[PDB]
């Protein structure tokens, strides 16, 4: 049992589950044609002899990442309709993915996630890849997880993001499409984890000193953070995390599922060997603000609940040492209203070395989700770039053409300013 | 003498007032320039 279903919408879906799915094939010791010459349940099925098939989907209106990976090492890993292709990109437009589009596609892609679960006793959740400013990650998704939810229910998505920059940004239109989304994830995602390009390329240039990091970086230390997420599922340790349990505790008020990743240590290799890389040092560098992984300060906001996922070579009597002195120390400020805010796992797997990677070999490594009110800043910022590009109705006419109305941009807009004074109202104390 | 030295002070403000004009006039668009990026530095708990 313990099984999940991976959907990469999208290019950086697409991307970012490459990067984990190579992750989880040399975790798990399955070569990329799918033999290994247990624990991979949780991820991988089994046909007939010795094949271990990703339950995962690879869902895109275009077909040039489908293509790059029907194509590349993995093509054997894969069966063929797994990887779902349409013909013509959503290309920035949340309404060219959600109505015009995407509809052509959405019946495949729900069949073969319907198959895809039948074929596992122990379904537990759903791990859903995308982006808030594609045109595919924005509409398309929305679409997938309203039909999840009308058809599947109580059981858990998690989402994985990435949040638009608040400065460094690659598209246009994308503010339109972040909040056309988030309206929609507000309500038909259980629990939507945030992740910021920016702060990839900040913890890149410092920690892991590299002056020129392409996206493989990002989807590589993307796909840490998820599989140190699922090392429970797909391991044993001494405090286990389901994806229920961490929803239960990570999530307070059901309009309050966004929680920040941040994974520690990220180092280079020449500078692990001069670092004593113990559970205090890691667990304080989770709460720097520096080692954010969504360019947000944590100072601004006051925490309300945050995970930590220790794996590696670590016992619980450090971690509650390291959990007191975050306790003790105020520049870290938790809500009145949350006597105790951490919510522990400790596995026995330490975190692998994807060859090739940038990533140092660490006996141990931790990966943080807090839920703290600091994400409000960057959702109003996004609010500010939205009002400004809407005050003049700038780019709509290219969503009002396939079956937008200025109505839905109305909506979005109000949903969204209700977030922020429901994260403002759970800010304060009593 | 004292005439060209008044004379002299009047020049320079002269030529001051319009250097100055100038300067305003320039400062009001930049021109387009494009380098490096210059990162902030980190924040830290303090
Ligand atoms: N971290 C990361 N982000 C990516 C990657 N590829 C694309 N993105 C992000 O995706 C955002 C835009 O959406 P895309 O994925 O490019 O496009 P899409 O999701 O396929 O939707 P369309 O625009 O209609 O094609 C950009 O802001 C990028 O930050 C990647 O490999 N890694
Ligand atoms: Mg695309």
């Amino acid at each position: 049992m313990r099984e999940c279903i991976s959907i990469h919408v999208g290019q950086a879906g697409v991307q970012i589950g490459n990067a984990c799915w190579e992750l989880y094939c040399l975790e798990h010791g399955i070569q990329p044609d799918g033999q290994m010459p247990d624990s991979f349940n949780t991820f991988f099925s089994e046909t007939g002899a010795g094949k271990h098939v990703p339950r995962a989907v690879f869902v895109d209106l275009e077909p040039t990442v489908i293509d790059e990976v029907r194509t590349g090492t993995y093509r054997q890993l894969f069966h063929p309709e797994q990887l779902i292709t349409g013909k013509e990109d959503a290309a920035n437009n949340y309404a060219r993915g959600h109505y015009t589009i995407g509809k052509e596609i959405i019946d495949l892609v729900l069949d073969r996630i319907r198959k895809l679960a039948d074929q596992c006793t122990g379904l537990q959740g759903f791990l859903v890849f995308h982006s808030f400013g594609g045109g595919t990650g924005s509409g398309f998704t929305s679409l997938l997880m309203e039909r999840l939810s009308v058809d599947y229910g109580k059981k858990s998505k998690l989402e994985f993001s990435i949040y638009p920059a608040p400065q460094v940004s690659t598209a246009v239109v994308e503010p339109y499409n972040s909040i056309l989304t988030t309206h929609t994830t507000l309500e038909h995602s259980d629990c939507a984890f945030m992740v910021d390009n920016e702060a990839i390329y900040d913890i890149c240039r410092r920690n892991l000193d590299i002056e020129r990091p392409t996206y493989t970086n990002l989807n590589r230390l993307i796909s840490q953070i998820v599989s140190s997420i699922t090392a429970s599922l797909r391991f044993d340790g001494a405090l286990n995390v389901d994806l229920t349990e961490f929803q239960t505790n990570l999530v307070p008020y059901p309009r309050i599922h966004f929680p920040l990743a941040t994974y520690a240590p990220v180092i280079s290799a020449e500078k692990a060997y001069h670092e004593q890389l113990s559970v205090a040092e890691i667990t304080n560098a989770c709460f720097e603000p520096a080692n954010q992984m969504v360019k947000c300060d944590p100072r601004h906001g006051k925490y309300m609940a945050c995970c930590l996922l220790y794996r590696g070579d670590v016992v619980p009597k450090d971690v509650n040492a390291a959990i007191a002195t975050i306790k003790t120390k105020r520049s870290i400020q938790f809500v009145d209203w949350c006597p105790t805010g951490f919510k522990v796992g400790i596995n026995y797997q330490p975190p692998t070395v994807v060859p090739g990677g940038d990533l140092a070999k660490v006996q141990r490594a931790v990966c943080m989700l807090s839920n703290t009110t600091a994400i409000a800043e960057a959702w109003a910022r996004l609010d500010h770039k939205f009002d400004l590009m809407y005050a003049k109705r700038a780019f709509v006419h290219w969503y009002v053409g396939e079956g937008m109305e200025e109505g839905e941009f109305s909506e979005a807009r109000e949903d969204m300013a209700a977030l922020e004074k429901d994260y403002e109202e759970v800010g304060v104390d009593s | 003498g004292d005439q060209r030295k008044q004379m002299l002070q009047k020049y320079k403000e002269e030529k001051q007032l319009q250097k100055l004009k100038e300067q305003r006039e320039k400062a009001k668009r930049g021109i387009f320039k494009v380098g490096r990026y210059r990162p902030d530095m980190p924040c830290f708990l303090l």
